[PDB]
RNA sequence: GCUCAACGGAUAAAAGGUACUCCGGGGAUAACAGGCUGAUACCGCCCAAGAGUUCAUAUCGACGGCGGUGUUUGGCACCU
RNA sequence: UCCUCCUAAAGAGUAACGGAGGAGCACGAAGGUUGGCUAAUCCUGGUCGGACAUCAGGAGGUUAGUGCAAUGGCAUAAGCC
RNA sequence: ACUUACCAACCCGAUGCAAACUGCGAAUACCGGAGAAUGUUAUCACGGGAGACACACGGCGGGUGCUAACGUCCGUCGUGAAGAGGGAAACAACCCAGACCGCCAGCUAAGGUCCCAAAGUCAUGGUUAAGUGGGAAACGAUGUGGGAAGGCCCAGAC
RNA sequence: GCCUGGCGGCCGUAGCGCGGUGGUCCCACCUGACCCCAUGCCGAACUCAGAAGUGAAACGCCGUAGCGCCGAUGGUAGUGUGGGGUCUCCCCAUGCGAGAGUAGGGAACUGCCAGGCA
């Protein structure tokens, strides 16, 4: 199973995060979105969240779920994240390289402002 | 043909739950991860668990698997 | 004689032979010689009593013996000092509590199974007792 | 067509009823249905006697307890181990 | 305020640690010491637990 | 830089005989005898397959079982 | 002398000329980290090809593996690249 | 390629066994925290002086032995050692009990009350006739007291 | 309110199996690959650019107990303390009290955020 072998991937990181205690930003990269959301120490409650499935994004965009449309759901969740008063985060890739668009998206995060 | 054992290696629980400790203090000395670590506790090279912040030993079972954690509340 | 044929380990310690027993109903038969005596039983005890219920009630019938010996029972062997090692495993015993059916039997009259069983129940050193298959 | 008088026990335990089969007696319970399970003390003659027929383990039973009657059916029966007596009934109602 | 009296009533001689170390829990020295303590359920659980040789009385 | 492996390592470096023996000790510890035990031994009994032309039990008694004795071979090391 | 299990009486420790086994090393990668992957065995089909060498699919679930004993561990792998 | 009283893997149902088996799991013990009463600080640390490092039996859990030994080796507790007194005839270690001294005073524990020998030849209801009590098993037996049933039976049973 | 996605709590009353259903959005399969990147061969996987087509598989949801799973009451085993016997084993008073099995329960429950529909 795709799914369930990305999910494996992703545990190591995720539990090591939950073991340090950052806030972390847990990207989602899907065929046609990519999702990211910051969530809080504890695991249970989010923060920040955005996405190319809120039209505050996608209408701006040509395709959501190319490296354009992922470049700006960093920016999205950085300046979200600025204004919410959270600085610092560690970055939770959540099974998927960090090659594409999530480096896009986790590039993007960094230029405007977000520390990690 | 016999007549052999090893020395007596002295495993096992040290602190036992609601016992306060001192950071470093080594908690359950003891051979593979029977006991896992948990908040505030590290695992040694030899699995030893020992008290990574001050405060409580806390023994609990958790996840999946139902291992047993070991943490330390905050005391 | 009975044994196993391949063991784990060549000598057991003693151990004891307390509480009662888990083979307690008549289950594969109808008719059960069930002990009363602790004791336990070398495996020459059972293949006796079995050779005086096999006689007893002719080739005709079936016969459970529902016991088995697995226990190895080690004799030091004449003017040897004590020490030295264990000794030599010399026969295997099954260790019986009060309760158990040392054998069954079916296919017979009960009249037969009374007759077969006090055959065989004098080759045995426990006290024991006849049992019927029972119904709950 | 078996109609067992009862009683209601007062004290349970090992104690109570290793006290109980020494004065010819053994303890018994009747649960099932919704009602609360209740403990019974049996006569032990009139039961083993009773047992050795085979209509006991199958038709409906009735059991005459502070002056009720529940008709009930025996569940499962631990007897003694090497001797021909009873530890205790089982009963489910029904 | 219920105090209960307490009665040593055999000997503390082949006795186990813990009943020595319970009687002197107690307070009671030797055979036939009565000694009044308060009904408490501490002081109920040693008399408890040396029940064999203390005779207690309300 | 040590199978200093007798591994807290006596020396850098060490095998035997003594019925020609000797001294200090020990019943802390053997040989005899006693004691305890009874595996073994001896004696007795229980079941009875069978042998006995038939017939288990006149006489024997397989497979197994339960004791007694303190008569062997032992075990222990309590007395010396 | 040292390691593992049992004896060992559910903390630790615990004896016997008690029951069983091992060590007196290996490795510059078999260590560090990063990224990835998941076994044994059996069934079916398939050139030489066979009970068993490779391929493909299925069942299966770690019965596998862990440089070397045994025990405790290991999937977040401590296993494999 | 054709037949077959023989054996039998795996799987399923049922039955047991395990110190070196565990998908379960006590009592107890141990560690930690709080609280009351009691205890001549009984606790810990440091310093002066030791002695001792042959233990024995008895209960409980075991190894060894033959679930042999007044055997041997452990764990734990008691006693002896180093503890007299009363009891078990006599009997370190078993049961009761811990002796500062005195008393021709009382009450008791274990254990006992016919005589040796202190105290019931006590009271009520049973049981055994074997001197059982006051050694010893498998197994044998119309000994004898009790209990629950059952077959036949004054159309006459044994 | 219903549905879907993400991250958690919880760790089988939560998992399996059999049957039905879903795609506007979401998700999955998908389309293509010269580029970013990749295969000890292969765009199968990883990755990128997309959205024609289908919900077949997958995944979710709804049923169904064939199984796994939970699980009393009672009794049994064991056992601490004291006592007793016919004492390699048990019994009594008392305190604790299982494992297995039975009746039964049972195809989860829930928090934060986001999107679609009403």
């Amino acid at each position: 199973d795709k799914k369930s072998a990305r999910i494996r991937r992703a545990t190591r990181a995720r539990r090591k995060l939950q073991e340090l205690g950052a806030t972390r930003l847990v990207v989602h990269r899907t065929p046609r979105h990519i999702y990211a959301q910051v969530i809080a120490p504890n695991g249970s409650e989010v923060l920040v969240a955005a996405s190319t499935v809120e039209k505050a994004i996608a209408e701006q965009l040509k395709y959501t779920g190319n490296k354009d449309a992922a470049a700006a759901v960093g920016k999205a969740v950085a300046e979200r994240a600025l204004e919410k008063g959270i600085k610092d985060v560690s970055f939770d890739r959540s099974g998927f390289q960090y090659h594409g668009r999530v480096q896009a998206l986790a590039d993007a995060a960094r230029e405007a402002g977000l520390q990690f | 043909r016999n007549g052999r054992d090893s020395e007596a290696k002295r495993l096992g629980v040290k602190r036992f739950g609601g016992e306060s400790v001192l950071a470093g203090s080594i908690i359950v000395r003891q051979r593979g991860t029977k006991f896992h670590a948990g908040a505030n506790v590290g695992c040694g090279r030899d699995h030893t668990l020992f008290a990574k912040a001050d405060g409580k030993v806390k023994f609990e079972v958790k996840g999946p698997k139902n291992r047993k954690f070991i943490s330390i509340e905050a005391e | 004689m009975l044994q196993p044929k391949r063991t784990k380990f060549r000598k057991m310690h003693k151990g004891r032979n307390r509480g009662l027993a888990q083979g307690t109903d008549v289950s594969f038969g109808s008719f059960g010689l069930k002990a009363v005596g602790r004791g336990r039983l070398t495996a020459r005890q059972i293949e006796a009593a079995r050779r005086a219920m096999t006689r007893a009630v002719k080739r005709q019938g079936k016969i459970w013996i529902r016991v088995f010996p697995d226990k190895p029972i080690t004799e030091k062997p004449l003017a040897v000092r004590m020490g030295k090692g264990k000794g030599n495993v010399e026969y295997w015993v099954a260790l019986i509590q009060p309760g158990k059916v040392l054998y069954e039997m079916d296919g017979v009259p009960e009249e037969l199974a009374r007759e077969a069983f006090k055959l065989a129940a004098a080759k045995l050193p426990i006290k024991t007792t006849f049992v019927t298959k029972t119904v709950m | 067509m078996f109609t067992i008088n009862a009683e209601v026990r007062k004290e349970q335990g090992k104690g109570a009823s290793r006290r109980l089969r020494a004065a010819n007696k053994f303890p018994a319970i009747i649960y099932g249905g919704k009602e609360a399970p209740l403990a019974i003390e049996l006569d032990h003659d009139k039961v083993m006697n009773m047992q050795a027929k085979a209509e006991f383990y199958s038709e409906v039973l009735t059991i005459v307890v502070d002056g009720k009657e529940i008709k009930v059916k025996a569940q499962d029966v631990q007897r003694h181990p090497y001797k021909p007596k009873l530890q205790h009934i089982d009963f489910v109602r029904a | 305020a219920k105090t209960i009296k307490i009665t040593q009533t055999r000997s503390a001689i082949g006795r186990l640690p813990k009943h020595k170390a319970t009687l002197l829990g107690l307070g009671l020295r030797r055979i036939g010491h009565t000694v009044e303590r308060e009904d408490t359920p501490a002081i109920r659980g040693m008399i408890n637990a040396v029940s064999f040789m203390v005779k207690v009385e309300e």
